[PDB]
């Protein structure tokens, strides 16, 4: 519905997802194709 | 906490005369009525 991007999907899957199914029964190991969410701090080397 | 998330354990007992897998099935009637993105689970000897 055009709603959530890419990096927002990925973010949803990571924190709501990814855990409980790595839980699930007869699971190893789970490979998240994108990732989680972090506050990003972009710094400006000019203003610094 | 509950398998990761955020929880609330609710304790509670099937009225005298009533069976147990009634009084869930109320419970869960119930629980369905919850505001949005209220869920719940069954743990312990209900688990079972």
């Amino acid at each position: 519905d055009g709603t959530m991007t890419q990096e927002d999907i990925s973010d949803y899957v990571a924190a709501n997802m990814k855990d409980a199914i790595s839980r699930t029964s007869g699971v190893g190991d789970v490979q998240l194709f994108g990732s989680q969410y972090a506050m990003r701090i972009w710094m400006n080397p000019n203003e610094l | 906490r509950y398998n990761g998330l955020p929880s609330m354990e609710i304790l509670g007992q099937a009225a005298p005369g009533k069976s147990t897998g009634e009084a869930m099935e109320l419970m869960e009637q119930l629980a369905s009525k919850l505001p949005t993105g209220v869920g719940y689970d069954w743990t312990g000897m209900s688990y079972q």
